[PDB]
């Protein structure tokens, strides 16, 4: 019975962000 | 005191003309899928106010009003500025219809492109409909008949101002850039004049709460109502 | 069909309440605990 | 600090969003996905296997189709890196038994 | 006084023997007691 | 054909008792206080 | 009842005088229209499906041979032949259109109220024509049926103290609404009179006429009609240009328009038959038996119009299906022959409709040309200035 | 009886705390089970967990 | 009489909460500014009557919101970030001085507008005496207020210039301007 | 093989005399199955027993203290009040009140959605609503019964008479009174007379009892014509036969006499005995008792006559019901009996106020108003039908889902 909307993704880690940078 | 027999009072009669409108309102449910008691009487739904309020209101009224006593009208002028049951802004709709749709004909009619006279009747056909159904301004489609309008008017002069009229493309590119004309300044005037009328109809759909509007909220089942929605169901409500 | 009104009068829950606490509070899950009464009643 | 009162007390759903959901929940997921697809080579080892995998290993739970980040992943990955490919794979192997050519 | 006490036992009330463990009035019963006043 | 001298008689029904309605509400008015 | 009791040769002479097939006999007071439906058979009124979908198939399968005909020399067609297509057209678009008038007052097929709505809504829309507001005024024409200051949702005709009222009022017949009137009710315009009907339609677009617990039916009424004129009538022009516009739509209109004007003029209309107002000796069974008239036609456009010229057999049964119209007139005239009438498709009942009934006078209960009329209740003027000039 | 359906909810919570705050209760952090003298309370702890 | 059970004779009008917070109980109904601390009124009443003035503050501020103005669009979403501007990322000194600027500019506005309604009083004087012909130099100080404070909408004031120009009657005025509700369309605003 | 001018009126005829035959059969189709039942309806009733109510404000307050609701059809409290408060009581014979007490439980069960009370400038101020022959001007406040004892024999005010009238308005009836008096010799006196209103066509009720020293000695019941010709609806006439046969059977019919003054107002069947013994008085009160319920019940589904400019037969309808109602009213007044009665101890100047405003009082142009409260009977409906707010349907689905893991 949710929404539809994502989830945080960065709860857990930092990995992540080294995807903007490069991509940048 | 007689300070606080007002807010008693004031209370009181709230809560009677809500408890009356939620009956209308299954009354209605119920006897639209058949199961009534058959003693149910449908032109009650009718009676708008409450029978108690009606009597209170009645007898005030009464014994006020017997204590007391111990183009151009030129009888009337001010015949516009009077209620008649329907949104001031009703015949500017029609007749903005009717002249969106002569203007469409008329000239895609004397040019050949066969836009604009799509484009004004479309607009003259929408702008009708919500003209009337803007001829109740009580009931619900009174409402919703103001909203179809301001939205066909914003959605005209939004063309216009940003991307302007097919059959006004020239040669040069500085000429033939979107400027404002007539027919969006007069859009223009329409969705001033019903938002400074009256739009405020239909205020309960908006996006929904927040865990963050609920925080300080007095009730329990509400939070956790929320909080469930938005994906937090686990978080423990140490609160 | 399917209808979410509300034909109390909520009156009726403040006096129920000032009679059995005086001699929870106002809240939704009163409204609650009164529909699953008269649903399981019912039956 | 009398107005800052009354304009706190009128906005709490806009600051929790502006807060908490705008960039985690919202432009984050977006970015991260299309930044993903735009590098990684176009095979489904890496466009779709390997992300879904690490999407539930960061979130924590498995992306599916009542999910926003199984139709983003779907539609970026699968849609714009194999099937422009395995579309051409299927029409030259596996429509000639079928009856149309 | 007949009337509203015809009407007040068929609404219902708490029976002596049934109390185990009157200040104020119910919704119906107050619509049935203004009505009372105005028609007696 | 029940469907349809149903509807018949409702119509016909509707078209006789019109005028009668139209003069007993001209009397749920008066009596009422 | 007007020219009643006497000699039927007088009124056979009559009858041939004004083109009509038959005079009717006397009717007595106190009766309901309703009470001569207790004759017809038990089978009469019958559900089958095979009548029904001839009945909606054929004048569209004549439609859809005009409009081939027209699309395969679109443009390039002679005047002549254009006016066969249009009329074509038309007349199968009028024989839809009694379908659709037939799902409107519920008896067409009772069995699937939702899907004859909707048929009606649909069959409605190219006309535009919204059903609920078509219901409304149509039972309140049955309930009014040739009553004075009354029926306006037929063909009330325009009387004698009114003109002479409107005449003081524009200060003599120069003005704008005399000359008006005499132009619609003097020339074969007339008989396209039903376009006036088409826009007292649409009662200002006002839902302050109605019932609050309608409201939402009447709106989606008027959206059909709308929505048509909004999106398909754009893409025609768009596609046909104005030429390409009078030629697949407008002369189709008028030609239905025709039909339908011409259809209720002659039904409810002749000499023989008068205008009282209720209380000053009106009656349903009198007014509605008595005060008609029934028209033949050739039997190809019988099957086509869809027995659009029977209005009486479901008159007296308004549960009446419509491929029993016919039949059940064979009933009706074996009961009451001699007060019935009937009349024939002749352009001389038209021109004395144009020419000869035009201003209906109370005194003598009849219609009599107009400017006759109009010279006479100037000498009226005339009189009454004389009785002013002291 | 009156234990009985006041600990009904103490059961629920360890069941299904999402029902449980269907009904107002926040949370359930601690309890006591206080008796007359003499009341073998590890009696009920058995059977309840 | 559409109601079947009751029907007094002054038709019932159904009431709606309100959608805007009122006035706050300082300001005045014109353009000029407020005294921006305490009102002039509050000296010449008891000092146990006086707490109508921190009342109407914790009213207006916290208590009684109409739950019009805590409605989420997406209007509202970015007017967050512009309050927030003003309110979180500007200094105090700076926004002190737009204040100082702010409220100098305001009185001259009302001066502006007093001495207009001044010069339309004078007109309407002047007008009323072709459209009754005779005697009445005279205007109304009820259209005078009824100007200064913004209660006539202008169609009320096109039609009450008619009404002078034509009869006269420089006591007969339109009815009055209603208060205007808050817009809402949606989720947009 | 077609039709003449005077056949179609033949078929108009036969049309609405079958219409008419068939709501009178409509009428009395509901008493034909059960008639024992329109006297033997209160112990049904008590039978049945106490109903539990179920309101969830009800069900609340049982689970969360102890207490249960309990309420009861509207016969068995008609019978717990019984004789209520009328002034008089403690010294009316109790034939009188067994009487009293069910001809008012049912005006109050059957027409209670507009049973008003009637005027009270026109009886209740001038104090007509308790009248005592020892204090005819009223100086001890309305409290002679009670202030002042019984005079002795042959001392001045003996013998003692004092009255006891109510009376109501409601929709269909501009009159519903009922009156008990007592006289000090031992007499005492029952008079109920129900009206119906001028624009309705049905007959006016009618009953009376006098009885001496605890004897009956005379009991008449009517349901009395208003047309000229005498004879009442096919509906009325069936009831009071079949009514007769329940109840009546076994009884003396020589003994329903038409005194010199009845054959004028008399419908073919009405009733009018001097009981002999407790059977003869046992049998007639059934009877009276059930009778009345019918009428009532008759009433209940009754329609205006409505005259509608252009048709004369309903202007001519009304005017034979105008004279039927007033040759009944005048005709009422000539029962000298009770008026004799009256004469002998209140005189005659009062007499003739009393009587002509109030006992048989006729004003065409006067019927009073009455009160539609028929409303309330949605607010009780919705007191056991609630819809609760869209919140606690989330969780009656939470429990649900719940229970039903097991
Ligand atoms: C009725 C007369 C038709 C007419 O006037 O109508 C002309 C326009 C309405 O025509 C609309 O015209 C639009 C295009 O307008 C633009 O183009 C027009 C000529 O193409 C004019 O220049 C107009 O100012 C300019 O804005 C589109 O074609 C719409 O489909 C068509 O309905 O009204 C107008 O000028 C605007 C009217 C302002 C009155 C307030
Ligand atoms: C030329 C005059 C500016 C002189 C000055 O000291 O110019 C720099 C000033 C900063 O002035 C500072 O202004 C401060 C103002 O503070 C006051 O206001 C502050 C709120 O801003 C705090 O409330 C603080 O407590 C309160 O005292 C104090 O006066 C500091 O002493 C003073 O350095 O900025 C400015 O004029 C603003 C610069 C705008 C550039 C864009
Ligand atoms: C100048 C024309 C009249 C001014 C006008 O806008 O009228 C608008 C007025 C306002 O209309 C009335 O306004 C009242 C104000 O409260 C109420 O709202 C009434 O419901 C509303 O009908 O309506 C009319 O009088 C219609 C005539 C205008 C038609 C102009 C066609 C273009
Ligand atoms: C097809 C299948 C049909 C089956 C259904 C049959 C149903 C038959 C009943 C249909 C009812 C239609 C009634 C027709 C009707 O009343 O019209 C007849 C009505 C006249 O009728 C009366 O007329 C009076 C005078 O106006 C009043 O308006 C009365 O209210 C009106 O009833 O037509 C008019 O309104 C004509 C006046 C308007 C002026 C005409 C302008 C024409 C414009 C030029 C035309 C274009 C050039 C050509
Ligand atoms: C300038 C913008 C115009 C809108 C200002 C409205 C202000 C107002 O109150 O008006 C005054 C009145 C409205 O009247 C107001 O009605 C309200 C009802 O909600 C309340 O009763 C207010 O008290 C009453 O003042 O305006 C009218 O009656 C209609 C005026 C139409 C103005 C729009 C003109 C522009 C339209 C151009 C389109 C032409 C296309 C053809
Ligand atoms: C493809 C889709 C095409 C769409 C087709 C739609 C076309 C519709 C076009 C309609 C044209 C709109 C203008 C009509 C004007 C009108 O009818 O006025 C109606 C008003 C009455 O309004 C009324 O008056 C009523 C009260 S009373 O009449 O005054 O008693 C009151 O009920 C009501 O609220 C009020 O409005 O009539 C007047 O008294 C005349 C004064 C109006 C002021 C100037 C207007 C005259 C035209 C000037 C140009
Ligand atoms: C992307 C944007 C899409 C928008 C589409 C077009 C929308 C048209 C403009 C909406 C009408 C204005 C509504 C209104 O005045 O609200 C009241 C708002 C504040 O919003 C209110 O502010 C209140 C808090 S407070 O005032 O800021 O303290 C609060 O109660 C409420 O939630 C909030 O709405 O007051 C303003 O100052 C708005 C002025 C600027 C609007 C014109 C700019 C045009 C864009
Ligand atoms: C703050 C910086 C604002 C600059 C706006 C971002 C440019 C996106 C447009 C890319 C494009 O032209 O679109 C076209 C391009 C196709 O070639 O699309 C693509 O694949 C590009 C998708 C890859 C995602 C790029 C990541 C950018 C994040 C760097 C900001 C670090 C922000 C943190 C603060
Ligand atoms: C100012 C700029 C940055 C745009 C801001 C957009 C947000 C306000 C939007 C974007 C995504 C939206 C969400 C996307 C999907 C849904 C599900 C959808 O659910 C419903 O329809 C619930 C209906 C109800 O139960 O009332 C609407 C709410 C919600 C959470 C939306 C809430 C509003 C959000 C966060
Ligand atoms: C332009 C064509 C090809 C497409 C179809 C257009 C119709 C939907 C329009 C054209 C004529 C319009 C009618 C013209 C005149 C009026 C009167 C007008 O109302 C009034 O004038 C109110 C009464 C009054 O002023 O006395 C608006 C409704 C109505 C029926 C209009 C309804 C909409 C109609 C039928």
């Amino acid at each position: 019975s949710l929404y539809f909307v994502f989830t945080q993704l960065n709860q857990k880690t930092f990995l992540s962000y080294w995807l903007l940078p490069v991509a940048g | 005191g007689d300070r606080m027999s007002r807010r008693l009072e004031d209370i009181n009669k709230a809560e009677r003309q809500r408890v009356w409108d939620a009956m209308r309102v299954a009354a209605a449910h119920r006897y639209a899928s058949g199961q009534m008691p058959a003693w149910f009487d449908p032109e009650w739904l009718q009676q708008e106010e409450a029978p108690l309020n009606a009597m209170d209101r009645m007898r005030g009224e009464q014994r006020r009003i017997e204590e007391q006593q111990q183009w151009w009208r030129e009888d009337d002028p001010y015949w516009p500025l009077r209620d008649w049951g329907d949104h001031p802004m009703r015949w500017w709709t029609l007749a903005f219809a009717a002249i969106m749709a002569a203007g469409g004909l008329a000239t895609s009619v004397a040019t050949g492109y066969v836009e604009p006279v799509q484009a004004g009747l479309g607009a003259g056909a929408l702008l009708a409909l919500a003209g009337a159904a803007m001829s109740d301004a009580r009931c619900v489609p009174g409402a919703l008949g103001v909203k179809l309008a301001w939205a066909v008017c914003a959605l005209i002069v939004l063309k216009e101002v940003s991307v302007g009229w097919q059959h006004k493309r020239k040669r040069r590119l500085a000429a033939s850039a979107p400027r404002l004309e007539l027919t969006g300044l007069a859009a223009a005037a329409l969705c001033a004049g019903y938002m400074l009328t009256d739009m405020s109809g239909m205020g309960e759909v908006a996006l929904p709460p927040n865990p963050g509007a609920v925080f300080k909220s007095p009730d329990v089942a509400y939070r956790a109502s929320v909080w469930q929605k938005w994906g937090y169901g686990q978080v423990q409500m140490r609160v | 069909k399917r209808e979410g009104v509300l034909t109390m009068n909520l009156k009726d829950y403040n006096i129920l309440l000032n009679q059995v606490y005086f001699a929870k509070s106002l809240n939704f899950a009163l409204i609650s605990h009164s529909k699953k009464l008269k649903e399981l009643n019912v039956s | 600090g009398e107005r800052i009162w009354a304009w706190r007390n009128r906005s709490e759903n806009e600051r929790w969003f502006w807060e908490v959901f705008a960039w985690d929940r919202l432009i984050f997921p977006i970015l991260v996905i299309v930044a993903w697809e735009y590098l990684v080579p176009n095979h489904l080892v890496w466009a779709v296997l390997a992300p879904l995998a690490l999407l539930t290993w960061m979130s924590g739970r498995l992306p599916t189709p009542a999910t926003p980040e199984f139709w983003m992943l779907a539609y970026f990955g699968f849609y714009r890196k194999v099937w422009p490919d395995a579309a051409a794979w299927l029409q030259g192997y596996v429509v000639p038994l079928m009856g149309f050519a | 006084l007949d009337f509203v006490t015809n009407k007040f036992i068929t609404l219902g009330y708490i029976a002596p023997e049934n109390a185990n463990l009157q200040s104020e009035l119910l919704s119906t019963k107050e619509i049935i007691l203004t009505n009372s006043f105005k028609r007696f | 054909t029940l469907q349809n001298e149903r509807i018949n008689k409702q119509l016909n029904a509707f078209l006789k008792t019109y005028k009668f309605e139209k003069l007993i509400t001209n009397y749920k008015k008066m009596q009422s206080f | 009842t007007s020219l009643d009791g006497l000699p039927e040769t007088q009124k056979y002479v009559y009858a041939d005088e004004w083109g009509f097939s038959r005079v009717g006999a006397d009717f007595p007071p106190g009766s309901h229209p309703s009470l001569f439906s207790q004759l017809l058979p038990q089978a009469l009124f019958a559900f089958d499906a095979r009548a029904a979908v001839a009945a909606v198939a054929v004048p569209l399968a004549a439609m859809a041979a005009g409009y081939g005909w027209l699309w395969y020399m679109h443009s390039i067609a002679p005047v002549w032949q254009q006016a066969l297509c249009a009329a074509l057209i038309g007349t199968g678009y009028a024989g839809l259109f009694k379908v659709a008038h037939e799902c409107a007052m519920m008896r067409f097929i009772p069995q699937m109220p939702g899907l004859q709505a909707a048929l009606g809504t649909l069959l409605m829309a190219p006309a535009l024509y919204s059903l609920p507001s078509w219901r409304l005024h149509h039972l309140h024409h049955l309930l009014h049926t040739n009553m004075l200051w009354q029926d306006v949702w037929g063909w009330h005709p325009l009387t004698k103290v009114e003109l002479a009222d409107e005449m003081v009022r524009s200060g003599g017949s120069g003005g704008a609404a005399m000359a008006a009137a005499r132009l619609v009710l003097t020339t074969p315009i007339k008989l396209f009179a039903s376009v006036g009907h088409w826009l007292r339609s649409w009662d200002g677009l006002d839902l302050r006429h109605f019932h609050p617990a309608s409201y939402v039916e009447v709106l989606s009424g008027w959206a059909a009609p709308l929505a048509f004129a909004g999106l398909v009538l754009p893409a025609v022009v768009s596609a046909g240009g104005l030429s390409g516009f009078v030629s697949c739509y407008l002369a189709p209109w008028l030609v239905f328009h025709f039909w339908l004007s011409v259809l209720s003029l002659t039904a409810h209309t002749a000499p023989h038959i008068p205008w009282r107002a209720e209380g000053d000796g009106w009656d349903a069974g009198r007014a509605a038996v008595a005060g008609t008239v029934t028209l033949r036609l050739p039997r190809p456009l019988e099957v086509l119009l869809n027995n659009a010229n029977y209005m009486l057999p479901q008159a007296v049964a308004p549960g009446l299906p419509m491929w029993s119209a016919p039949a059940a007139y064979a009933v009706l005239a074996a009961r009451l022959g001699p007060y019935l009438t009937e009349a024939s498709m002749s352009l001389k009942l038209l021109t004395n409709h144009v020419t000869r009934w035009q201003i209906y006078d109370e005194e003598a209960h009849t219609y009599r040309p107009m400017e006759e009329v109009v010279d006479e209740i100037e000498a009226d003027l005339q009189q009454l200035a004389a009785a002013a000039q002291q | 009886d009156e234990v009985k359906k006041e600990i009904n909810e103490i059961i629920e919570y360890l069941r299904n705390p999402a029902l449980l705050r269907s009904r107002g209760v926040a949370r359930i952090g601690g309890v006591l089970l206080a008796g007359a003298p003499g009341t073998g309370k590890t009696l009920l702890a058995k059977a309840i967990a | 009489t559409s109601a079947p059970f009751i029907s007094p004779m002054t038709p019932y009008v159904p009431e709606e909460e309100p959608t805007r917070t009122p006035p706050s109980i300082k300001d005045t109904g014109t353009l000029r500014p407020a005294s921006e601390w305490y009102p002039q009124w509050m000296q010449y009443r008891r000092r146990e009557d006086n707490y109508v003035f921190w009342q109407d503050k914790f009213m207006r501020c916290s208590t009684d919101i109409p739950w019009a103005e805590k409605r989420w669009t997406l209007f509202s979403t970015v007017w967050y970030l512009v309050q927030q501007l003003r309110f979180v990322g500007t200094p105090p000194a700076l926004r002190y001085v737009a204040f100082l600027g702010w409220r100098a500019l305001m009185f001259q506005v009302y001066a502006a507008h007093k001495a207009l309604v001044l010069w339309q009083c004078k007109l309407d004087a002047g007008l009323a005496r072709i459209g009754s012909g005779g005697a009445t130099a005279t205007f109304s100080k009820t259209m005078a207020l009824r100007r200064l404070h913004w209660r006539n909408s202008p169609l009320a004031e096109a039609l009450y210039a008619l009404n002078l120009y034509k009869t006269g009657r420089v006591h007969l005025l339109p009815p009055v301007a209603k208060p205007i509700p808050r817009p809402t369309f949606f989720w947009l605003f | 093989s077609p039709l003449s001018p005077e056949d179609i009126m033949r078929l108009v005829q036969q049309h609405e005399d079958v219409a008419a035959a068939a709501e009178s059969e409509q009428l009395v189709a509901q008493f034909r199955d059960d008639p024992q039942g329109l006297y033997e309806y209160v112990n049904r009733a008590y039978a049945e027993g106490p109903r539990r109510v179920t309101t969830p404000i009800s069900l609340l307050q049982e689970e969360i203290t102890g207490a249960v609701t309990e309420s009861y059809p509207a016969a068995v409290a008609n019978d717990i009040i019984g004789m209520g408060s009328w002034r008089l009581k403690d010294d009316v014979d109790p034939v009188i009140e067994f009487l009293v007490a069910r001809l008012e439980g049912c005006w109050r069960e059957i027409l209670d959605t507009d049973l008003c009370l009637y005027p009270r400038e026109k009886w209740k101020e001038q104090g007509w609503d308790l009248v005592d022959s020892m204090d005819p001007h009223q100086e001890l406040e309305g409290f002679s019964y009670a202030d002042i004892p019984d005079p002795a024999k042959g001392e001045a005010g003996y013998p003692r008479l004092q009255l006891e009238n109510r009376v109501y308005c409601s929709k269909v009836f501009r009159k519903l009174h009922v009156e008990v008096g007592l006289r000090q010799d031992g007499l005492q006196v029952l008079h109920v007379v129900v009206y119906p209103r001028y624009s309705y066509d049905m007959p006016i009720f009618g009953m009376d009892i006098v009885m001496v020293d605890g004897r009956v000695t005379l009991a008449v019941v009517d349901c009395c014509p208003v047309r000229a010709d005498l004879k009442l609806q096919p509906h009325y006439m069936e009831t009071m036969a079949l009514l007769q046969r329940t109840f009546l059977e076994g009884t003396d019919p020589a003994l329903r006499r038409i005194p010199e003054w009845g054959s004028k107002i008399f419908s073919p069947l009405a009733l009018c005995i001097t009981p002999s013994g407790p059977e003869e008085l046992a049998a007639f009160a059934k009877y009276a008792v059930a009778l009345h319920r019918a009428y009532l019940t008759m009433s209940l589904n009754a329609v205006p006559v409505v005259a509608g400019p252009g048709d004369r037969r309903e202007a001519a309808r009304l005017q034979e019901i105008q004279d039927g109602q007033k040759r009944f009213c005048d005709n009422q007044l000539v029962n000298k009996k009770t008026r004799r009665v009256l004469e002998v101890a209140m005189g005659v100047e009062w007499t003739e106020a009393y009587m002509s405003q109030l006992m048989f009082d006729f004003d065409p142009k006067y019927e009073p108003p009455y009160f539609d409260a028929s409303f309330e009977k949605l607010y009780t409906y919705f007191d056991e039908n609630p819809s609760f707010g869209e919140m606690a349907d989330e969780a009656m689905e939470l429990e649900r889902g719940a229970e039903a893991e097991r």
